């Protein structure tokens, strides 16, 4: 335990995360770079994501918990463009260091941010556009314009046309005709390492690591004679020869009683296969294993089955097939049968393990993007990049207002807060301008990684937005030349920038109020 | 605590040298003329000598993350080519080395360097597609070109001098599969002893087991049955049962009921009309004598991998629940006899009912060649099976990399700007891949490669490098050709993996637990 | 076992001449078949 008072724990505590957050600063925007982080277990995770790095990174100062606690709420709120947003989350604490040297009270610094935060949002509401005013066709065209700037962020952005139709067609299957709804829970992306990254397709369903046991039949049967969705079924109770699970004892007083125990399972072997054959269910998933003597009769009756399937994947199958998993053998009925359009096992590599793929060609509740790639490290990075796209469309649904991206929002509200600071006067004039000054570091940081003059671009933005009130002029991240964002189809959700900046401002209010740091062991 | 972090200054230099240091071991393994390496394991004191880095780089501990992704992508190469796949790590190491010299000279931002490799990879796909030749239209030349495709892919191991004896093995075996891409159908057995050229291709199955006591070593016109039922351990139950008896009289009746259990079980087996029986587990003495009384062969101790290969090669089916004798199928072979291959005699099958699979007999001088021939035959017919699916092929052997250099150089003129430096760097690094190949045979990589470079620009596509004579020879005359599907995945994955390694500005080392 | 040491001194002299290892291995492989034909020509008949 150390004794820290005064500017010791009121400055270096903020300066700590200031040097830590400057590490990921080089990853801002599509021009950013990746990083290597070795886990304590020895594994290595390579990603540029600000939330993924800070989650598994073990630091010293307790301020790291404040940065992770914010990212926990951001994933459930916005979680869109994490590489872009994570940099501006710490930009509010950098400007507060200059106001402390000037003699402003730390609480007056924190209270001055919330005053200018409500006025900056009102200015952003002027230039926002309503995408919901159009039809469904123009709405999907707005998604294609947004999926270019928004969806593509990290690596694999080389070819963005392969994943463009993946995110667009994913929200088309599950959506309301009035364009108010979201479900991101039934959409799960399970990828594999193989082939090329351009081989990704759209297959709605789940990918099971376990294949069909008893390699004495065909790997996949595409059609079905009974039609009606192949009659998918899942048994909740484990599949075993029936025996009491509770403690019991057997008493054999004669040879005949021992012979009846032989025909005991023999009568149950035929009883279990006939109840399934009577229902005609082709796909029967056993949760825990199966009986060795029944490993044949399933193929004899043409009953493909699998073993050791996780309960999480079983929930997505029943909701996708619109069926109900069978809780009890006596409760087995044709009313609980599911609907499966096509089921097959992917060849994957040479041998390896064949991956069972359940696919529904029609509208289904479980939407999945088929993903294959050569690099193993890009798997978790490319999936989580498209996982945020589920919340991107969600921001366009719940919030019909959309603003032009490219850092043009912070420049637009910069001129408003500068004018609103002169109305209050007092000591808050420099405090309100400081809140807008911290937001002015975002455009200068965007041009840092691209090799463009930070101020030379920022000076043109305020000069151009002075004559015309349109916000389409913004920072050019990828080097497209002219800074008009309307021709480049660069748009960002309104609620995305709203909450992520507001929640960061609300959190920094309590951070600047920290004076003494007391750390005790667990 | 104890977290060592390197900024863009240290991490940029440390990440590039990491792949170059370990990459020097796989540079000499390129091509049929490539060399091998040795690894000393601290556990069991074993070693693996091979030119394929999938089993080399995986067992080499390394603290540089730059080569960690290179090992994971080797499984993709293990699922496609499998032989001579070290060029993926060699070409990636050259891209990291040329980019290291490109940032020290041009001093452009690393993201711009990646944008140059993105436009350079597009020109490489156009040169391979326009040069793709499809001979599948003529079935006569198709079966003959499979030998030329084989001669390229089947030279890896030290035994490649025997390829002329081994070319007939993969030629007739791919014709027997008729579309079987799985290695579980292909029967690969290892035999110690005999000459290196003694390996032959026999039609049938070879079993390493034997007959227990009275089973005749030669059985003709036999019905082969495969059963997963339990024999050796008998009574083992696993019920909730317990045993209570008043006197030893009924105690022996339980053993008498055990005989009646097996007597009624062999009665259902006798209804099958089989002269051959196979079990997954061991066979108890009592049913072993019952097999000899009824004239039924006995085979035991077939593991999970071997129980399938019996029915897959012979076309049979694993049968359980004997209560349905006529609902299943029975395997059949013309001649079932015990032969002697090497020291351990083996059980030979002849005249299988289904020719869907074949058995390749492998005899070699040393144990080092056992796992060495396994790696060469790991992907052998599967490579030929992928040529059955994708029939477009292109001349390989180092010339195809020079043909793509002409397309990249042509595209570099239309691009120009400051991004052409990274585009030209990809062409310069690609031309160094056959240069290292010429360095492995000890021949001239200067004058020969310089002539091959001007020959591609003169409009001669068939020009290539001769490995045996060390001169300029046409690949169509030597018979060196590779499929379009394999080479496309090698060049693309090497460039995609190199884009990630150039993006590392930081290396964080956590304190070990 | 003595056959292993007979090729140790012969290999060291050839590596000093600057010959590629595969050429040395291919020369011994071609000479191996030549040594077999010598033993076959010198093979004498024997009763069963």
């Amino acid at each position: 335990k150390k004794r820290q008072h005064g500017l010791e724990a009121k400055k270096s505590h903020i300066l700590a995360a200031r040097s830590v957050a400057s590490i990921i600063k080089t990853s801002l925007g599509p021009r950013g770079l990746d990083k290597i982080l070795i886990s304590p277990d020895g594994e290595i995770t390579i990603t540029n994501d600000g939330a993924t790095i800070l989650s598994q990174m073990e630091l010293d100062n307790e301020i790291a918990k404040l940065l992770v606690q914010l990212s926990k709420s951001q994933d459930d709120e916005i979680g869109d463009g994490t590489t872009g947003v994570v940099v501006l989350a710490s930009a509010l604490l950098d400007q507060a260091l200059e106001l402390i040297q000037k003699g402003i009270h730390p609480i007056k610094i924190a209270n001055g941010f919330d005053e200018a935060a409500k006025l900056a949002i009102s200015k952003l509401e002027e230039t926002c556009d309503d995408i919901s005013a159009s039809n469904d066709e123009l709405f999907r065209d707005f998604l294609l314009r947004a999926a270019k700037t928004s969806l593509g962020s990290k690596i694999v952005s080389k070819d963005h046309d392969r994943f463009a139709e993946m995110a667009v067609e994913a929200v088309i299957n599950v959506m309301d005709k009035d364009r108010k709804d979201v479900d991101f829970d039934l959409i799960k992306m399970q990828g594999r390492v193989g082939g090329s990254i351009s081989d990704s397709k759209l297959i709605n369903g789940v990918i099971l690591d376990k294949d069909f046991s008893h390699p004495q039949m065909p790997k996949c049967v595409l059609p079905k004679e009974g039609s009606d969705g192949v009659k998918l079924a899942i048994l909740t109770c484990p599949f075993e020869p029936p025996k009491p699970k509770t403690k019991h004892k057997l008493d054999i007083s004669s040879v005949e009683e021992y012979q009846k125990l032989q025909t005991y399972e023999q009568d149950k072997f035929k009883e279990m296969i006939d109840d399934v054959k009577k229902a005609g269910a082709d796909v029967v998933i056993c949760q825990w294993g199966f009986d060795d003597e029944a490993n044949h009769l399933l193929l004899q009756n043409d009953l493909p089955a699998v073993r050791w399937v996780g309960g999480q994947e079983l929930e997505h199958i029943a909701i996708s097939t619109n069926g109900r998993i069978v809780p009890r053998f006596q409760d087995l009925s044709k009313d609980k049968l599911g609907t499966c359009s096509r089921i097959y096992e992917q060849e994957f590599g040479t041998t390896k393990d064949r991956m069972l793929i359940i696919e529904q060609s029609k509208e289904t509740k479980t939407v999945t993007c088929f993903v294959r790639g050569s690099n193993k490290m890009i798997v978790d990075e490319a999936e989580r990049a498209l996982h945020d796209s589920l919340c991107v469309v969600r921001n366009l649904v719940k919030d019909s207002r959309v603003v032009y991206g490219g850092g043009a929002a912070e420049v637009t509200m910069s001129l408003a807060v500068s004018e609103e600071a002169d109305k209050q006067r007092g000591i808050d004039q420099y405090a309100f301008r400081g809140f807008a000054q911290a937001l002015d570091t975002i455009p200068m940081t965007l041009a840092e990684n691209s090799g463009l003059d930070p101020i030379g671009t920022l000076s043109t933005l305020k000069s151009k937005q002075l004559k015309e009130k349109i916000s389409n002029i913004g920072v050019d991240c990828l080097g497209y030349g002219s800074n008009d964002m309307k021709e480049l189809f660069v748009v960002d959700p309104f609620i995305g920038k709203k909450q992520q900046i507001l929640l960061a401002t609300q959190l920094c209010r309590m951070i600047l109020k920290i004076d003494n740091v007391i750390i005790s062991g667990k | 605590d104890q977290v060592t972090e390197e900024r863009a200054e240290n991490a940029r230099l440390s990440a590039f040298v990491g792949a170059i240091a370990v990459g020097d071991l796989v540079k000499s393994t390129l091509g049929p003329k490539g060399m091998d390496k040795l690894l000393q394991s601290a556990s069991s004191n074993t070693c693996m000598v091979t030119n394929d880095g999938a089993t080399i780089l995986k067992s080499i501990p390394l603290d540089n993350p730059a080569a960690k992704v290179l090992v994971n992508i080797s499984k993709v190469q293990d699922d496609e080519v499998g032989d001579g796949t070290t060029s993926v790590t060699v070409l990636s190491a050259e891209l990291l080395r040329e980019a290291e010299k490109l940032i020290d000279q041009s001093k452009i931002h690393p993201q711009t360097i990646i944008e140059g490799y993105r436009l350079a990879s597009a020109a490489a796909l156009d040169a391979l597609t326009k040069a793709a030749v499809d001979n599948s239209h003529d079935k006569t030349m198709f079966r003959e070109d499979l030998i030329h495709i084989a001669k390229t892919t089947l030279s890896s191991k030290i035994l490649s001098q025997d390829k002329d004896h081994f070319a007939e093995l993969a030629t007739n075996a791919i014709l027997r599969l008729k579309g079987s891409t799985n290695l579980e159908h292909i029967q690969i057995i290892k035999i110690l002893g005999g000459k290196l050229s003694d390996s032959f291709l026999d039609e049938g199955f070879i079993l390493a087991k034997k007959f227990g006591n009275n089973q005749p070593k030669r059985i003709e016109n036999a019905k082969i049955l495969i059963a997963n039922t339990t024999l050796d351990t008998d009574k083992v139950k696993i019920f909730g049962t317990k045993f209570k008896v008043d006197s030893t009289a009924k105690l022996a009746q339980l053993e008498k009921a055990e005989r009646e259990k097996m007597k009624n079980k062999i009665a259902k087996i006798s209804k099958f009309g089989i002269n051959t029986f196979i079990n997954r587990q061991l066979i108890y003495d009592y049913p072993e004598q019952l097999f000899t009384d009824l004239g039924i062969n006995s085979i035991e101790h077939a593991d999970f991998e071997g129980v399938e290969r019996l029915a897959l090669v012979t076309g049979g089916e694993v049968v359980s629940t004997f209560d349905e004798p006529s609902k299943c199928k029975l395997g059949e072979c013309d001649v079932i006899e015990e032969i002697m291959l090497g020291e351990q005699p083996f059980l030979k099958f002849s005249g299988c009912k289904a020719g869907e699979a074949c058995t390749i007999v492998l005899r070699g001088a040393t144990d080092q060649t056992l796992d060495e021939a396994e790696r060469s035959l790991h992907d052998a017919l599967s490579v030929l099976s992928q040529t059955t699916k994708e029939t477009r092929t292109v001349l390989g052997g180092g010339c195809a990399e020079m043909v793509m250099s002409k397309a990249v150089d042509t595209e570099a003129q239309n691009i120009d700007g400051k991004k052409s430096l990274a585009v030209e760097a990809f062409a310069r690094a690609l031309r160094q891949l056959p240069t290292i190949l010429a360095d492995n045979a000890g021949f001239d990589s200067s004058e020969l490669v310089s002539k091959l470079r001007s020959s591609i620009y003169n409009g001669i596509s068939t020009s290539g490098l001769d490995l045996n004579n060390g001169t300029i020879a046409d690949m169509r005359q030597l018979g060196i050709v590779e499929s379009y599907k394999l080479k496309r995945a090698v060049v693309s994955s090497a460039s995609e993996a190199a884009e990630v390694l150039l993006r590392v500005d930081n290396i964080i080392r956590a304190r070990p637990r | 076992v003595i056959l292993t040491g007979a090729l140790l001194g012969a290999a060291e002299r050839l590596l000093n001449k600057g010959i590629h290892p595969t050429i040395i291995a291919d020369s011994f492989q071609s000479a191996a078949k030549r040594s077999v034909d010598i033993l076959l020509e010198m093979c004498h008949k024997v009763s069963l």
